[PDB]
């Protein structure tokens, strides 16, 4: 997971 | 108590789409941003928005969309949606050149300032940072009435994306409104989306700081009505  | 949808068009739907960011904001390649796009252009389309999906845009291209877009004329319209995919701070969305506030962005449509739109919803749904918090989980009409901003996660927090499927808040808001954007109000619809993302998803990664993090969205609703795209 990436966070924006 | 329902938002008059008679008119010969529900309404424009800008979707902007930024996934490659200027070295200078130093800001990183958001994967899985075409395919929320592309499944964002499929639902809203299905709800009979007439949809047009721009991407990597600047702050000024951003600001120029909307405030043309705000200039057009709305008479025949229901409403008017807008829905910003990119990186973002506090108050504020990233253009491929900078950062743009959201507040600028949107007051374009104010009553006073979009006289067509006047009385007429106006939504934005905005999947971008909020700032660098983790969710660590646990086991006359006034000129700013109307409008409806559906952000995918809460003030000061980060927001999820998984490079291969999206973000969590636009799988979930795809799926919902796939399956009852035609028969359930927006707050219920939105509502489900807010379950659907705190439930079902919890972020997987490498960096322990990073792992295991939850989120949950935010809808603020300046509505005077019920909002059903039927």
């Amino acid at each position: 997971d990436e966070v924006x | 108590y329902q938002y008059n949808m008679n008119f010969e068009k529900l309404g424009k739907c800008i979707i902007i789409n930024n996934k490659n960011f200027d070295k200078v904001t130093g800001m990183g390649v958001r994967n899985g941003t075409d395919k929320d796009a592309e499944a964002l252009f499929k639902c809203f389309r299905s709800l009979g928005f007439d949809v047009i999906v721009y991407n990597d845009c600047s702050c000024a291209k951003m600001q120029d969309l909307l405030k043309k877009a705000s200039e057009e004329d709305h008479t025949n319209a229901a409403c008017f949606a807008c829905i910003l995919l990119s990186h973002g701070e506090e108050n504020v969305i990233y253009g491929k050149d900078g950062v743009t506030p959201i507040k600028d962005l949107t007051a374009h449509f104010r009553g006073d300032r979009s006289k067509t739109l006047l009385e007429k919803p106006k939504l934005f749904f905005i999947q971008a940072c909020r700032g660098t918090e983790l969710d660590d989980g646990i086991q006359k009409i006034p000129v700013e009435a109307d409008f409806l901003f559906a952000y995918s996660t809460v003030p000061g927090y980060y927001s999820w994306r998984s490079p291969g499927r999206g973000s969590w808040f636009v799988q979930a808001l795809c799926s919902i409104l796939e399956e009852h954007g035609k028969d359930l109000e927006i707050m219920q619809i939105l509502t489900r989306v807010n379950d659907r993302v705190a439930r079902h998803f919890e972020s997987q990664s490498d960096d322990p700081h990073f792992h295991e993090k939850k989120q949950i969205p935010c809808v603020v609703s300046m509505l005077t009505k019920e909002l059903y795209f039927s």
